[PDB]
RNA sequence: AGGCGGCCGCCCCCUCGCCCGUCACGCACCGCACGUUCGUGGGGAACCUGGCGCUAAACCAUUCGUAGACGACCUGCUUC
RNA sequence: AAAUGGAUGGCGCUGGAGCGUCGGGCCCAUACCCGGCCGUCGCCGGCCUACGCCGCGACGAGUAGGAGGGCCGCUGCGGUGAGCCUUGAAGCCUAGGGCGCGGGCCCGGGUGGAGCCGCCGCAGGUGCAGAUCUUGGUGGUAGUAGCAAAUAUUCAAACG
């Protein structure tokens, strides 16, 4: 009680749902907010690590 | 044809708080909300009708799917316009929120 | 003897029995399950597959501490397991029924094991040797067998 | 998801990606949707889609994939994304879309030098194992009967 | 049967109440723009208390326990959920029954709306009194949907607006035509029993 | 259709569970017969409502209609011919039943004496041929 | 969270598609309940019927290793 | 101002569902009243098993404890039932029919293969949930832990 030394606590509790994922592609969990101002683009690709 | 019953919803038992009394029931009836005018429905009868998939039946022709548990108004109950009502056979329980028939029987005017 | 199920008409019938033969009560209650109700080639067919593990036998009871196995979603379920033994002896079972079903003189081809059961047997025991100089029992459970087969129509 | 529309031709790579046993499947996955393409009845139900579709939609995403000839890999099944276009108001970005189907997208095109930019993966695969090699944390000294 | 309810300027409580006791009963209520309901008191109190709600947490697996709602059709549901007896196999049956509903749906863009009265802000709240709007908390706490909810809303504003020129033509049509004739050798006798 | 007897009300039994033993649910080392709970805890002694009820004075028969079978009668169980015969006088208010152990080539005379005598023997057509 | 709502032109019939009035029968089942209903309700098994069409996909066995305690997961397996 | 996240019971509640003063209705306990039924007690009544029969009225909780009754029950003994049974007794099972408030009982159905019971008296090693009870058997745990100290086997053939 009261740990008498105070340690910065390991690992990250946002990332607790460790998990083997649903899907190895990696899904876009969101796009960027378009504008009606810019000419028409795209925001994504795949890629192939080498 | 025509509809010759009133509509009354069933509420529940008489029951104090705790333990029930399982030998009477509660009728909410629709169209009466005072207890001046739960005074026309004295003494009329109430019938709870149901489906049962034997074939059974009174001089209503056939044979029928169909079940009736009889009974009759006893007395007002609050002044909700809530009326006490004995049946012959005590209510199954599972009609809390199912409609009871009143009948136009024992007219008085 | 008898048997539980006396079936619909013993003239299209045909069955067989075993007694006190050394397996396994649970892995055989697990493999009868696995047969029962299914024709005879598909059976047999089966019961050859199981001894070289190319499809398995699901258990559903027993379940207890059973591992997984690809095979095992044929059947719907998640644990799987190959009975060697189990599955000679019914093999062996098997074949005594088409033998007495070739004596009664009936259809072989059209068989299905309309019934089958099997019970626990009066167990033997031996004895093994626990730690601070204690003995403790090591029982065998072997299993009676019964199986009615009736002609398909 | 209003509804979705797919291209006039669907390359055999998506028809992998649609399958899962190539070898056992009868490549029967979309004939009947290239026929609507194909038949004029089927254009005039077809052209209704992109009508409505102009009408409602805030985010319209365009679905494509990769080319595995190109590539040394052995894998030969297309990945398929959507894409979000985030031009400018829906009319001509569904003309774009319909402008540029069935062509292809070089990395050019829409990257650019110099501009920051974010990769969303998944990270290797080291296998079930344990506390210390999870989580960092520290082992327990010499002494410890029972594990360190 | 379907009891459609508005929910501009009714009370949380009240509305609940009524609700929840018209529920056990059997006939089936839909509770529509559930955004417009308002809170007594200070929504700063309002919005301590929920907030205080969202601090009650199970510490040891946050997944198994206190599930914090945050749209506003959710938290009048779980508030007749406080009210019913859920955990009796009546209550679960009566909240099947009930419905819930942000902003409105088709089905109810058309069907007519009952107000009831003993709810109303007009009706409880002494005027100097302060208030609240539920879809001000929601927007505050974690429901993300307002700029959705309130297009929407003006979408069918704007055609329930069309809709009401055009019964109001049909009204103008046929008290013009009960300006004609001919109508009168029965309203003698309509008048006298109540026209 | 038989023989019905002299003038029997609408007997009311006032309950008809034939009361079961506390915790005989819970176990089968413990048969279905009444026994009265005499620990110093125990809530059916305490008469917790919504626990079993206690038989005792209050639930007995009327004794104008105690030991009445529902066809009328009051039941009287019999060996032989003699004792068939002691009910040539009372026949319309006590029946008489063959006991289990009488065979069926005496069970048939008796069965026939008992009609010509025109007494109720409730179970007459067990254990023939 | 849309399948109901409406318009128009054609099609075989109704000019009683509603009120007031004349006229006579229809089961009048001889005092009695569970009657009228939205129902040509909802779901499942099959049986004969005319018309319109359709001729698959998983899982295992195998192979891979970007993945694996076992499962699970990524993949390959066209006669070029 | 206190350590897990929480308690006017909760939801909530503000022309009250808060505070204080009150009214009129209304809800209900085994309390009260009325009526039925059982038993105890008392007061009797009849020259109808007089140890039976009715009648009247007041009352009924209960551990330690004490009496009374039991046509409750188990086993045996004298008496008795012109008792019962190989045309099927004892015992056992029974989604069967009933009785008693119960202790328990009676019959039906099926197994079963040679003895069994009612009543009046009499005599007991006479009624089970427990005692870390005794003896015998079987479960869950479970087809799990576990078949790991001392390096190590492989191919072909034979008998089967
Ligand atoms: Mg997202
Ligand atoms: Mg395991
Ligand atoms: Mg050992
Ligand atoms: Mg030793
Ligand atoms: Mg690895
Ligand atoms: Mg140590
Ligand atoms: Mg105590
Ligand atoms: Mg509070
Ligand atoms: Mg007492
Ligand atoms: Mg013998
Ligand atoms: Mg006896
Ligand atoms: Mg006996
Ligand atoms: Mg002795
Ligand atoms: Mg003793
Ligand atoms: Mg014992
Ligand atoms: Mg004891
Ligand atoms: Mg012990
Ligand atoms: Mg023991
Ligand atoms: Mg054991
Ligand atoms: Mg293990
Ligand atoms: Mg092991
Ligand atoms: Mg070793
Ligand atoms: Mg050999």
């Amino acid at each position: 009680s009261h740990r008498k030394f105070s340690a910065p606590r390991h690992g990250s509790l946002g990332f607790l749902p460790r998990k083997r994922s649903s899907r190895h592609r990696g899904k876009v969990k969101s796009f960027p907010k378009d504008d009606p101002s810019k000419p028409v683009h795209l925001t994504a690709f795949l890629g192939y690590k080498a | 044809s025509g509809r010759l019953w009133s509509k009354a919803i069933f509420a529940g038992y008489k029951r104090g708080l705790r333990n029930q009394r399982e030998h009477t029931a509660l009728l909410k009836i629709e169209g009466v909300y005072a207890r001046d005018e739960t005074e026309f429905y004295l003494g009329k009868r109430c019938a709870y009708v149901y489906k049962a998939k034997n074939n059974t039946v009174t001089p209503g022709g056939k044979p029928n799917k169909t079940r009736v548990i009889w009974g009759k108004v006893t007395r007002a109950h609050g002044n909700s316009g809530m009326v006490r009502a004995k049946f012959r056979s005590n209510l199954p329980a599972k009609a809390i929120g199912h409609r009871i028939r009143v009948m136009l029987y024992p007219s008085r005017i | 003897v008898r048997y539980s199920l006396d079936p619909e008409n013993p003239t299209k019938s045909c069955k067989s029995r075993g007694s006190n033969l050394r397996v396994h009560f649970k892995n055989t209650r697990e493999t009868a399950q696995a047969i029962k109700g299914m024709h005879i080639r598909k059976a047999t067919k089966y019961l050859k597959d199981v001894t070289l593990q190319k499809q398995c036998v699901p258990f559903r009871r027993y379940n207890g501490g059973v591992g997984r196995c690809a095979q095992a979603k044929q059947w719907g379920w998640t644990q799987g397991r190959w009975p060697k033994k189990s599955a000679e002896f019914l093999l062996h079972m098997l074949k005594n029924a088409e033998s007495n079903a070739e004596l009664k003189g009936l259809d072989v081809d059209s068989l299905v094991i309309e019934h089958i059961q099997v019970n626990k047997a009066p167990k033997m025991r031996r004895r093994t040797y626990r730690a601070h100089g204690r003995i403790n029992p090591y029982m065998s459970s072997p299993c009676h067998i019964e199986m009615i087969l009736t002609e398909k129509e | 998801t209003f509804k979705t529309v797919f291209a006039e031709h669907i390359s055999d790579e998506c028809k992998r990606r649609f399958y899962k046993n190539w070898h056992k499947s009868k490549k029967k996955a979309f004939t009947k949707y290239c026929k609507k393409w194909q038949d004029e009845d089927g254009k005039k139900q077809l052209e209704k889609d992109f009508s409505s579709m102009k009408k409602y939609c805030q985010v319209i995403r365009v679905i494509a994939h990769t080319q595995m000839r190109l590539l040394p890999l052995r894998q030969k099944k297309a990945h398929l994304m959507e894409i979000q276009v985030n031009g400018g108001t829906v009319a001509e970005k569904l003309d774009w879309a319909r402008e540029r189907l069935e062509q292809q997208v070089p990395v050019n095109q829409v990257f650019g030098q110099d501009e920051m930019i974010d990769v969303i993966g998944v990270t290797k695969g080291k296998g079930y194992k344990g506390v210390t090699s999870r989580w960092h944390t520290k082992k327990l000294p010499r002494k410890t009967h029972r594990g360190l | 049967q379907v009891l459609v309810l508005d929910g501009r300027g009714h009370l949380l409580g009240r509305l609940a109440a009524i609700v929840a006791k018209q529920v056990l009963l059997g006939r089936k209520v839909v509770v529509v723009r559930c955004e417009g309901i308002n809170i007594s008191g200070n929504f700063y109190r309002n919005k301590l208390k929920y907030l205080a709600f969202l601090r009650k947490r199970m510490n040891t697996n946050p997944s198994r326990g206190p599930y914090h709602f945050r749209a506003p059709s959710r938290i009048f549901w779980r508030t007749v959920r406080g009210m019913l007896p859920h955990k009796t196999k009546r209550g679960q049956a009566a909240l099947d029954r009930l419905k819930v509903f942000d902003g409105i749906p088709p089905p109810y863009d058309k069907k007519k709306r009952m107000v009831v009265p003993a709810a109303l802000k007009v009706v409880r709240l002494k005027p100097t009194r302060k208030f609240a709007y539920l879809g001000r908390l929601a927007h505050e706490v974690g429901w993300k949907y307002q700029a959705v909810t309130a297009t929407l809303e003006e979408k069918r504003k704007e055609k329930a607006k069309i809709h009401y020129r055009k019964k109001k033509q049909l009204m103008r049509l046929r008290k013009q035509a009960e300006k004609n004739v001919e109508k009168k050798i029965d309203k003698y006798t309509e008048v006298l029993k109540t026209h | 259709a038989a023989l019905r007897p002299l003038v029997k009300p609408k007997i009311v039994k006032k309950r008809t569970k034939k009361f079961i033993r506390h915790q005989s649910d819970r176990y089968v080392k413990i048969k279905r017969n009444w026994r009265k709970p005499r620990g110093i805890d125990n809530r059916v002694r305490r008469r917790f409502k919504g626990q079993i009820l206690m038989p005792n004075i209050g639930y007995g028969s009327n004794k104008k209609t105690k030991h009445m079978l529902p066809s009328g009668f009051r039941k009287f169980l019999v060996h032989n011919v003699k004792e068939l015969e002691v009910l040539l006088m009372c026949n319309k208010s006590y029946c008489a039943e063959i006991a289990h152990n009488v065979s069926s080539k005496n069970r048939k005379a008796i069965v026939e004496r008992a009609a010509q005598l025109a007494i109720r023997v409730t179970n007459p057509n067990a254990r023939l041929r």
